[PDB]
RNA sequence: AAGGGGAUGUUUAGCCGGGAAAAA
RNA sequence: AUCCCAGGCUGA
RNA sequence: GGCGAGAAGGGAAGUGUGUUUCAAAGAA
């Protein structure tokens, strides 16, 4: 108590006296710098003097409450009308930080959106990324689609797909329909890929994962099935090519050409192999329905048990596909027409095959660890 | 980094004190101690050890965003346990997880912004140009160079160097938006 | 209630003025004499630049935000001059093209000169516009001071409002202030060898706006 | 619309004087001054095509 | 330890021995004489030997010199004839390639209307004397961008142009080849190997940038000097730089098949 | 998302001329 | 003495 | 931003005001 009176008395009356000495004629004001060499003897004059700037930055190391910023407002109101303010990275920096310190987030936003128009110097990065942060623990991650977008079109923030990830994820995570906030990493996808600049490895894997979800509770009986099926297709080609652009920035007949790709191919990655294989089994279930993957689910294996032997990428197996491969091996017997019947169950019979493959596969797999024995059964019983 | 109670005294009291002694009041690395913030970051040898408010800076900085990645995966988790829920032990443990998670998040983004706002004001740690210099002597310098050109009106690799100038000169010409002193043209007697 | 010229300001950037006592130099003695230096508050006229315009704006604390230090680069078209419009544009306008349109004055409608004889006559009814794309800029009270250099030429407007078509018809000054930077409507055309780095595109709007 | 209403045709507008258009009911001093100098501009071809 | 006053007297003789930057990073305080001296020296004469080409941009970034005037200068006079002050891959030390492009990370230029980084100088002063360069050089420059030993987004575009205007120029060297069959003798077993471990890092997943209208609304600014650099190389020498990446594989593969 | 959310970031200095305030 | 100057020149 | 603007002065002054007789050149 005694303590928080005296730093808000200190920091009004600092203020106070700033507005008195500038009051005063202007040969008695703080200089505006220090002074440079030729106009310790070569450290002598050189930063020997409280600067206005100065001044204005200990008194806001007094400010600690919302109210308090007001009072930090009034001292740079004051730089301003008087003009012994030199806006630069440090004033910007501080007035954000200033700004997140005192829990003004909308502050923090309108100086986001204001500072063009009276300093020279953006916020930083590390500052928006807090603000970023800090609408996502609000419980308002719309917000963050609205940050993002200013610091897009402007100019002197550079792009950095840290922020496109970040904006990805709030985009899925909004209290929204799940197709929606897919539609809208969709559409920040869609922007960053249009102006060409290659996103990591798991915002693509966020894609495709949401896409597949979805392809996978649609097919259990905003877009289609289709739709999701060539979006996750379009998110996995996009990540690939990004990957390769990254790597490049830092230094049946087919069937069986697959196996010679495989043995060809230097090292894969367990991760990028199970998402493909998901995809290739999405596709044949698909085809089959409106009328192998089995092999990039092994080779996925035998490469994450390479990689145990010996990037910025989410590890890790989809709950969703092993969901979908216990339910197929789960296939019920029981679940012109007769003939379609017998067709329909040949189909199911195969899928349960390949599920169980896949299943067998996985329990070999470096991935087996991850999945509790007879979990999913159990879940889905009760 | 705050100001104490026998400063708001002495050079805050009043304007003809504060103009007494107003110069007191600039904090610079001189007037801090580092021990402390080293004991607190640990650094056990052979570590460097903390040196300066900005290496402060650093650490925290290096803090924040390996929590507010890990928040960032503990959020986008609890996304798919939630879709996980519309299609127990998971929302159990996901509860304390993300309590934890948000504090440290928070204490990490508290430190950040204290620490921004706190740390004294930068300075060049040698004695060097400003920008102002810089501008003004590499303008001269170029004026001395035309001077000298105009006044004369192994080689090769100059000419070869002078070619690839002209062909890599922007049509336009320079384009100076952020100039640190009035505009100027400065000239030399070649 | 009588209508009186408003108390005298200082600029923003500079040190409060004393005043003087009296209006004038002859008061009361002549009071039909006008000051050159007088301020221009009446309706359909121009403050003068750095005189009278951009006055010192103070306001209460509890109704100060950051949004209050953008009032210069958000001054309606009518108002806004060069150097706001300049300030908030990428690289600081630089390399793009600016043209004035001048239809817009406040004394072109308001006032009681604004409807008067004119030596042609009265209005009853594609254009060659003069374009300046600034190449030096330097910002003494930011946004609305800055000391500006750059190419005046001869363009061609057309029909879209209007669009720059031909910004170097004719080669005119190389290096020279903008003119009539001091208030205007300005309106801008980014270059056509344009990075999508700089000039970024507008971010996608959202599918759904929801509430 | 009540000058013109005075004013039966055009070429009693044209060819009407000063007293006329005093005589005229709501005209002021600027009015006539306007119609009388756009008269004369018409009649030599330096309006509308101004 | 020298005092500036004489440490700007014996500055040319300094940058002649390639002995300067040390000196200079020695000095005690840097006034507005000296770095207006370091800056004329820089400006005239854009050559440097010897341990002041890795401590150039280095100097630079500290002393906060960006202009891209004088950045346009320094890369030019560093990338012109690079056999001569850079490390040959190919059969006292010179440094190498890669170093120098590394130094360059955070060195930005100003007062330009598209660049920001003297990643895209470089790779604009490469463009411009493309033309000029000899197979050695086209390898040894090619190696010095792609070796393992970050660069902006925006750059990035660029830099995959350059890759691919130097591959052409490499396709188009070799397959011209007296003189000519006296460098294929020069190109030994070592320097065939080299090359196709140097095409290597690039073969496999060809940029988009390299099937986009580039090299098949007007072109930016950005990749005006990669336009002149394809347009000349178009009217003096169409071969895609996919195209050209598989042709030079097979012919290395090819002389390799015949410690 | 182990690793760019990283790093770099003191003020151009004089002379003349004109203007305003304080002082006189 | 450093508040302003749509006023100027200079610095190897 | 540029030109013009004294409600068209009787408020000072006696050897003054005014009157009469003269004289007044840049581009040397």
């Amino acid at each position: 108590q005694a303590r928080e009176e005296q730093r808000r008395q200190a920091l009004k009356s600092f203020i106070s006296r700033l507005d008195d000495l500038f009051n005063l004629p202007h040969q008695q004001w703080l200089p505006l710098h220090s002074g440079a060499p030729l106009g310790l003897s070569p450290t002598n004059g050189r930063d020997d003097a409280l600067s206005a700037q100065e001044a204005f930055l200990a008194a806001c190391r007094l400010a600690s409450t919302r109210g308090d910023f007001q009072w930090c407002l009034q001292g740079l109101n004051l730089l301003v009308n008087f003009g012994r303010l030199r806006p630069d990275w440090e004033l910007s920096d501080r007035l954000m930080a200033l700004s997140l310190h005192c829990r003004r987030p909308e502050q923090a936003e309108q100086l986001l959106s204001a500072f063009p128009h009276f300093l020279a110097c953006p916020p930083s990065p590390v500052l928006l990324f807090n603000l970023i942060d800090e609408a996502l623990a609000a419980g308002r991650p719309q917000d963050v689609r609205r940050i993002f977008a200013t610091m897009r079109e402007q100019w002197q923030l550079a792009l950095r797909p840290a922020f496109y990830v970040a904006a990805i994820r709030a985009m899925l995570l909004l209290p929204t329909s799940a197709d929606q906030s897919l539609k809208e990493a969709q559409l920040v996808a869609e922007d960053a890929a249009a102006l060409g600049v290659p996103l990591p490895p798991v915002a693509h894997q966020l894609l495709v994962e949401r896409a597949l979800t979805l392809f996978e509770e649609r097919l259990r009986q905003c877009y289609t099935t289709e739709e999701l099926l060539n979006l996750a297709q379009e998110s996995h080609n996009r990540l690939l090519v990004d990957q390769a652009r990254d790597a490049v920035r830092r230094h049946r007949i087919p069937r069986a050409e697959v196996s010679e790709l495989f043995l060809w191919n230097r090292a894969p990655n367990a991760h990028l192999l199970a998402q493909a294989a998901w995809l290739q089994w999405a596709a044949e279930r698909f085809a089959e329905r409106h009328n192998s993957w089995i092999q990039l689910l092994q080779q996925s294996c035998s490469a994450s048990l390479q990689e145990l032997a010996g990037s910025s990428l989410h590890r890790g197996l989809p709950p969703a596909l092993l969901a979908a491969l216990i339910r197929s091996s789960d296939a019920s017997p029981l679940a012109q027409k007769r003939e379609i019947v017998l067709r329909k169950r040949n189909v199911l019979l195969k899928e349960r095959r390949e599920a169980a493959q896949a299943l067998r596969a996985l329990q070999h797999s470096a991935f087996a660890d991850k999945l509790p024995p007879v979990h999913v059964l159990s879940a889905l019983l009760r | 980094c705050r100001l104490s109670a026998a400063q708001q005294e002495r050079v805050l009291i009043s304007l003809p004190q504060f103009q007494q002694y107003n110069k007191e009041l600039v904090l610079r690395d001189r007037h801090l101690d580092f021990s402390p913030f080293g004991k607190l970051f640990n650094l056990r040898e052979p570590a460097c050890g903390v040196r300066t408010s900005r290496d402060v800076l650093a650490l925290v900085k290096v803090t924040n965003q390996h929590v507010s990645r890990a928040m960032a995966s503990v959020a986008t988790l609890q996304s798919s346990v939630q879709l996980w829920l519309s299609e127990n032990g998971l929302r159990n443990y996901c509860r304390e997880l993300q309590e934890v998670t948000e504090a440290l998040a928070r204490s990490s983004r508290r430190c950040l912004y204290t620490a921004i706002v706190q740390i004294p004001l930068r300075r060049k740690t040698w004695v060097g140009p400003c920008q102002g210099e810089v501008e003004w002597a590499t303008q001269q310098a170029l004026a001395i160079m035309e001077a000298d050109g105009a006044r004369d009106r192994t080689l090769s690799k100059m000419a070869e160097m002078n070619a690839i100038i002209q062909c890599m000169q922007p049509e336009r010409g320079i384009v100076a938006w952020e100039l640190r002193n009035p505009p100027r043209v400065v000239t030399a007697r070649g | 209630e009588k209508e009186v010229p408003p108390p005298l300001k200082s600029g923003i950037g500079e040190p409060k003025k004393t005043g003087y006592k009296f209006p004038h130099v002859f008061f009361p003695y002549k009071s039909r004499y006008r000051s050159p230096h007088r301020q221009r508050w009446w309706p359909g006229s121009a403050p003068r630049f750095l005189l009278h315009s951009h006055p010192k704006r103070w306001a209460p604390r509890r109704d100060l935000s950051f949004a209050f230090f953008a009032f210069h680069g958000l001054k309606p078209f009518a108002e806004k001059n060069l150097y706001e419009l300049m300030h908030s544009l990428p690289l600081r306008g630089a390399s793009s093209f600016f043209w004035r349109e001048a239809d817009s004055d406040p004394w072109k409608h308001l006032g009681r000169k604004a409807n008067r004889l004119q030596a042609r006559g009265v209005r009853t009814q594609g254009r060659k516009q003069l374009v300046f794309s600034p190449r030096e800029i330097y910002y003494k009270r930011r946004p609305f001071h800055a000391l500006v250099f750059g190419r005046l030429s001869v363009g061609q407007l057309g029909a879209s409002s209007r669009v720059l078509k031909h910004p170097e018809i004719i080669r005119g000054l190389s290096r020279v202030a903008p003119p009539q930077a001091s208030l205007g409507g300005w309106k801008w055309r980014p270059p056509k060898d344009a990075s999508r780095w700089i000039f970024r595109p507008k971010f996608p709007l959202p599918f759904r706006p929801e509430l | 619309e009540d000058i013109a209403a005075a004013f039966s045709s055009w070429t009693d507008l044209a060819n009407a004087t000063i007293d006329v258009l005093q005589s005229v009911e709501g005209m002021t001093n600027q009015q006539r001054r306007l119609i009388v100098k756009h008269v004369r501009l018409y009649n030599h071809g330096l309006w509308p095509e101004n | 330890q020298l005092s500036p006053r004489e440490f700007r007297r014996q500055s040319l003789k300094l940058q002649r021995q390639g002995e300067l930057f040390g000196y200079f990073a020695g000095l005690p305080y840097v006034s507005w004489r000296s770095l207006l001296r370091v800056l004329h020296l820089l400006v005239a004469k854009p050559f440097f030997r010897g341990q002041d080409l890795l401590a150039l941009p280095v100097v630079c970034k500290r002393l906060g010199v960006s202009d891209f005037r004088v950045v346009d200068r320094l890369l030019a006079g560093a990338v012109v004839r690079p056999s001569m002050n850079f490390a040959s891959p190919f059969s006292k030390k010179r440094p190498p390639f890669s170093l120098f492009v590394a130094s360059l990370d955070d060195w930005p230029v100003q007062h330009h209307p598209h660049h920001m980084h003297a990643v895209q100088r470089l790779l604009a002063a490469i463009c411009a004397n493309l033309h000029n360069y000899t197979t050695p050089d086209l390898l040894l420059l090619f190696d010095g961008l792609t070796a393992l030993g970050q660069m902006p987004v925006e750059a990035l575009e660029e830099f995959e142009v350059t890759l691919g205007l130097l591959l052409l120029q490499i396709r188009a060297r070799l397959r011209e080849g007296g003189t000519g069959k006296d460098g294929e003798s020069f190109f030994s077993s070592r320097n065939v190997l080299k090359a196709y471990e140097i095409v290597s890092r690039v073969a496999g997943v060809p940029p988009e940038c390299w099937t986009s209208p580039f090299f098949a609304e007007p072109t930016e600014g950005q990749l005006t000097v990669q336009k002149h650099a394809l347009a000349k190389f178009l009217n003096t020498s169409t071969c895609s730089p996919v195209h050209a990446v598989e042709d030079l594989l097979c012919l290395l593969g090819s002389r390799i098949l015949a410690v």
